[PDB]
């Protein structure tokens, strides 16, 4: 007959019963994280079992169709994940063993009690705030010697098991199990490749390593005073000074540095007690912010169904910062919302992506995710960047006309911008490149953890290794199989989109003071992109919004001229305190 | 008049035959033509515009005298759990003739393998059901389009618009409109008796 | 006898108050003669000499 007719018939049944099954499965999870009960446990188990049951059974039913016999090239876009086989292709013995990994490792991650010591509220605070050489040394070395030892069975048949199924499923490596997305091989011309991502990661890294090298000169020269005989400018950095337990985070620590401490930073809590900030408040003026960008009013049910308050102890729940694409004309943010300077940023962070969600809500269910795997949180990040401009804060209520400013406000804006989000991307470079080389198998089975320095010793210079230890599995974001290449991708696309957006708003020069407001065209053209979602290649759409199929180099400095010139006049391993 | 200035039949869209002018012209026959819709069927209900529903659920030549009437019924019938009472054909073979009621209940042959007794591969149902719940989005909220087909058959039209009648004053001549009788003169009380029907 | 003004005509029950709304539609609508317009829509020049 015709592939497309019953293909869309099956997919539209999927859409119409997926609103039911999915929507009230996500809604069972909504009742759960709203009200953590046990009938929710059992019914959510059943609903997820029926979701996975559609997956397995109907993805036995879907493979009587071939892969190539398609001409529409959008039916390809739906059939990559529709005609796929999944994880049931192999035997049934390593099935309870993959569950063994994903459950025992998760338990050890959640029951890794040091003896006791409570995991997140106790260890994370003391590890970041203990300030000594012989007490945080205990919590750090005991941590390492307690965690990096028992994982050798789990992890060292873990890698071979995923590599084996990768080869058995006509793939090259556990990465090729993933990277197959980045071969655009449907519509020609807008194609790309997957085989390596060494291109433009070292290349853009060979462009940031100048900027990061100046920043590293500054940082490595700053910490002279604390350890006189252990830290020198000609050597490099010690083991335990990342500002975080792994130091994955590069936008906070202006507090351990005082180049300009004279100018008062922004504070809105005084405004908070002054001007009727209610936690039903700025959210609505955030709505009129998006109106200033050009977006419509927010729906009426959002004030009713979505929770925007403090549920309190009476309402048992957890407020984790991950928005919810509930779908079906319902898109939710379940947060214990408070009025705080960082919560101010968080509100717009979530609402930018929630508006993105209602933006592509007009798309069929299979195409109802972000533009690519990294673009999801990038939507929140770029909107936070857009709304975080201080002179726009002077353009709105939460600031006084008498509030004078100088050019050094942004100096600790950036030297904040060194230790909670972005600045030292090279750590992500280390961890991710080492992770591709270990999961894919190009490293032998006792050469992880030397590399768990010298890549530091080569890229950032964090030193103390021998053969055996296996650190990289003890994270929320690796014990649940999450790859940080999303962070690299967002780190670039954030600023390419930022350059395009601020250039479109007739603001030029350095990009640290662009206000995106009263710009219908910046909203009109954005609509032409956001409405499409994933229907078009990111290369072509990137040229439509920015102007190229590949990431640009100049904009990264176009945002950072002041920090560039300010680094140059303060930036004025094979060395061992060990 | 009440439907026009009802302030409740919110999507009273009668583009074409004028509700503003309806109240004098007669039609022989009018038609109650009602079903259930969603917030997406609003634009789908646009005679001239086509789609899944216009091709496989309701019928239309292109043009017909008769309006469309929908209004928010979400509060009326929406239970937590899902309103499975209502349902809809999803995908038919082809279209049908303009404006005929259909309750065809059979199995759709989707692809290559003939159905001829089987319901599995290539043989799925077009009959699906709704799951309406109170949090449903605007594009899905039921509004219930209702149609008002006015056919004026050659026979004289029996149902007509209202007759706006005012008071009568006598002993001073006026123009007058006693149902066809349109002269000009004085009316007065009179004595001569009539029969029950003259 | 002529008529030049472009007053906002009130297209129904809810008063326009100058703006759009339920039954309020602007009488002034351009031809915009595009090639796709049919012969029943193609322009014709007319001159009347009283």
């Amino acid at each position: 007959s015709t592939i497309e007719e019953q293909a869309k018939t099956f997919l539209d049944k999927f859409n119409h019963e997926a609103e039911d099954l999915f929507y009230q499965s996500s809604l069972a999870s909504w009742n759960y994280n709203t009200n953590i009960t046990e009938e929710n446990v059992q019914n959510m188990n059943n609903a997820g079992d029926k979701w996975s049951a559609f997956l397995k059974e109907q993805s036995t039913l879907a493979q009587m169709y071939p892969l190539q016999e398609i001409q529409n090239l959008t039916v390809k876009l739906q059939l990559q994940a529709l005609q796929q086989n999944g994880s049931s292709v192999l035997s049934e013995d390593k099935s309870k063993r993959l569950n063994t990994i994903l459950n025992t490792m998760s338990t050890i991650y959640s029951t890794g009690k040091v003896c006791c010591l409570l995991l997140e509220p106790g260890l994370n605070e003391i590890m970041a705030n203990s300030l000594d050489y012989n007490e945080r040394l205990w919590a750090w070395e005991s941590w390492r010697s307690e965690v990096g030892k028992q994982l050798r069975p789990l992890y060292e048949e873990y890698v071979v098991l995923k590599n084996e199924m990768a080869r058995a499923n006509h793939y090259e490596d556990y990465g090729d199990y993933w990277r197959g997305d980045y071969e655009v091989n449907g519509v020609d011309g807008y194609d790309y490749s997957r085989g390596q991502l060494i291109e433009d990661v070292e290349h853009t890294f060979e462009e940031i390593k100048p900027l990061y090298e100046h920043l590293h000169a500054y940082v490595r020269a700053k910490l002279m005073n604390a350890y006189p005989s252990y830290i020198s400018p000609i050597g490099c950095l010690p083991a335990h000074l990342l500002g975080d337990m792994w130091g994955r985070f590069w936008t906070n620590l202006y507090s351990l540095t005082v180049p300009f401490g004279q100018k008062p930073n922004i504070d809105v809590t005084d405004a908070m007690v002054d001007q009727a900030w209610d936690a039903q408040r700025i959210f609505k003026e955030a709505e009129k912010f998006f109106v200033s960008v050009g977006l419509p009013n927010m729906t009426q049910g959002f004030w009713e169904n979505s929770m925007l308050t403090d549920p309190g102890n009476v309402q048992k729940a957890v407020c984790h910062p991950t928005a919810w694409d509930l779908g079906k004309g319902d898109f939710r943010i379940l947060m214990c919302t408070k009025v705080t300077m960082d919560d101010f940023l968080t509100a717009h962070h979530e609402m930018g992506h929630i508006q993105y969600d209602m933006a592509y809500a007009a798309q069929p269910f299979l195409l109802r995710n972000g533009a690519n795997e990294g673009f999801h949180e990038a939507v929140g990040e770029i909107m936070s960047l857009s709304a975080a401009t201080p002179k726009h804060l002077k353009s709105i209520g939460l600031l006084s006309p008498d509030f004078q400013e100088d050019n050094e406000t942004e100096i600790n804006f950036l030297l904040k911008q060194a230790l909670t989000i972005v600045g030292t991307l090279p750590f992500t470079y280390m961890l991710e490149k080492w992770r591709w080389m270990v999961f894919k198998g190009e490293i032998p089975k006792d050469q992880w953890m030397k590399k768990w320095w010298e890549m530091k010793r080569e890229i950032v210079g964090v030193v103390e290794h021998d053969e055996t230890y296996c650190d990289p599995a003890s994270l929320f974001h690796v014990s649940n199989d999450y790859s940080f290449i999303r962070y690299y991708t967002r780190t670039l696309y954030q600023f390419q989109f930022q350059e395009a957006l601020c250039q479109a708003a007739k603001h030029e020069g350095p990009l640290h003071k662009c206000d995106i407001s009263n710009s219908t065209e910046a909203g009109q053209k954005l609509f032409n992109m956001l409405r499409l979602g994933k229907s078009e290649p990111w290369t072509l759409a990137l040229e439509n919004v920015v102007g190229a199929k590949n990431m640009n180099v100049r904009p990264l400095l176009n945002y950072f001229e002041p920090l560039f010139t300010w680094l140059k006049d303060q930036n004025k391993t094979d060395w061992s305190p060990y | 008049s009440v439907l026009y200035n009802s302030a409740s039949f919110s999507t009273f869209k009668c583009y074409g035959v004028s509700p503003t002018k309806l109240n004098d012209l007669c039609f022989t026959n009018v038609y109650a033509d009602s079903f259930v819709i969603r917030g997406d069927e609003v634009r789908q209900i646009a005679p001239g515009q086509t789609g899944k529903i216009a091709d496989y659920n309701y019928k239309l030549p292109d043009d017909f005298t008769g309006c469309v009437i929908a209004w928010n019924s979400n509060n009326l019938d929406s239970k937590v759990g899902g309103n499975y009472n209502y349902l809809y054909r999803l995908f038919r073979k082809s279209n049908l003739k303009p404006f005929e009621r259909d309750i065809s209940t059979e199995i759709y042959q989707a692809g290559s393998t003939p159905c001829n007794g089987v319901e599995g591969f290539n043989c799925y149902f077009p009959l699906q059901s709704y799951g309406f719940q109170p949090t449903y989005g605007v594009g899905y909220q039921p509004y219930r389009v209702v149609v008002l087909s006015f056919e004026l058959l050659h026979a004289p039209a029996t149902v007509c618009g209202p007759k706006k009648s005012t008071n009568l004053v006598k002993n001073k001549c006026v123009n007058f409109n006693f149902n066809g009788l349109t002269g000009t003169g004085v009316l007065t009380e009179s004595n001569k008796k009539f029969l029950p029907f003259q």
